[PDB]
């Protein structure tokens, strides 16, 4: 627990993360297993920081420097806690209002991030798929194969949202800066919340950032059962995003959001089936996500046009 | 990779990241510290 020593380790399929206690606070580092151009280099991270710096998103953005092509080090934060510690908490503990308010602040932060003009971010790549899948095309194909082997009757509403439903939205809409990996494990909770990561950032659909954040609410509702708490967090996120932007999400935006969220759930369960040779456990996860998703999308404000697909 | 191999890889990758962050923290100068951690 001493200064200079690791207090948290978060391994993952695509990125390893460590929180080192230091004299001035808590220092997050991340490594990726391959040096790949899909991950933002030093110049792209600088360009993005420069674009964020004069905006109201600056306070939240904890953008790292690179030690090497595979290794990032973040500005110090004041706690080793992560929003995911609350979202996936089991058993329940007392609701901390300032932690819950992080969701409204994140929605506002994302609205501001998504308003940065593309001309200010010339170094950022168009994200046609997540950075981690572009860096590892063999993993992408394997996950896609495992996803194809999922029982199509396990989650028919999720399948509709990810497939036919997603395709109904127009393809022409403003692409924006996206964080690209906005899971609750990349957020330091409020007061004064901070957003970590950034090497997956680029230019893509802003709805994909909101979907990625909502996926943790669906997964935790399904796995731990605090459905009402997760629904309230979803509602707060939408409230903050719409208030900051000044306009409600359109039906098309909700269709795209639900498609990214449903696809993300399928990717998550397919990864469990393929990473851990567990087709039957992934099926159980998928059936629970099918039951948890409608309430979360409803709380987020999705219309019957979306929620009609189940 | 077997389970023993996967665990060996994960242990090595984690320790290497810890060592890199420790090295960077130890050696960063006040001017580099000023750019990454502003007040
Ligand atoms: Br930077
Ligand atoms: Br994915
Ligand atoms: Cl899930
Ligand atoms: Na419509």
């Amino acid at each position: 627990v001493r200064t200079g020593q690791p207090v948290r380790s978060l391994p993952g399929p695509f990125v390893n993360r460590v929180c080192l206690r230091v004299d001035s606070g808590y220092r997050w580092g991340e490594s990726v297993p391959v040096a790949a151009p899909a991950y933002l280099d030093a110049a792209a991270l600088r360009n993005l920081a420069e674009a964020i710096a004069p905006t109201q998103a600056a306070q939240y953005a904890c953008i790292p420097a690179l030690i090497d092509d595979r290794t990032a080090i973040h500005p110090v934060v004041t706690t080793p806690r992560l929003l995911s510690d609350t979202v996936f908490e089991s058993p329940a503990s007392a609701v901390v209002p300032q932690v819950e308010q992080t969701f409204s602040e994140l929605g506002g932060f994302l609205a501001r991030l998504h308003s940065i003009p593309l001309e200010r971010v010339a170094a950022l790549p168009t994200r046609t798929r997540p950075a981690w899948l572009q860096a590892a095309p063999q993993a992408a194909d394997g996950i896609r194969a495992a996803r194809d082997r999922l029982d199509k009757d396990a989650a028919p509403g999720i399948q509709r949202l990810a497939g036919a439903g997603a395709a109904e939205a127009p393809e022409v809409f403003p692409r924006t800066v996206v964080h690209g990996r906005l899971s609750t494990a990349s957020c330091v909770p409020g007061p004064a919340p901070r957003v970590l990561g950034w090497r997956e950032a680029g230019i893509a659909d802003p709805m994909a950032d909101l979907a990625f954040l909502l996926r943790d609410l669906v997964q935790s509702a399904a796995a731990m059962g605090a459905q009402q708490l997760q629904e309230q967090r979803a509602r707060l996120t939408a409230e903050g995003y719409e208030a900051a932007r000044g306009t409600q999400l359109s039906d098309d935006e909700h269709t795209r959001l639900a498609g990214h969220l449903a696809s993300g759930i399928l990717q998550h369960v397919a990864l469990r089936a393929w990473s851990a040779s567990d087709p039957e456990g992934a099926d159980a996860l998928l059936r629970r996500a099918e039951r948890s998703l409608p309430g979360i999308l409803g709380a987020f404000g999705a219309p019957r046009e979306v929620t009609g697909r189940l | 990779m077997s389970e023993a191999m996967a665990s060996a890889v994960d242990e090595a990758a984690f320790a290497d990241l810890v060592s890199k962050i420790q090295a960077a923290e130890a050696s960063m100068t006040d001017e580099q510290r000023a750019v990454i951690d502003p007040a």
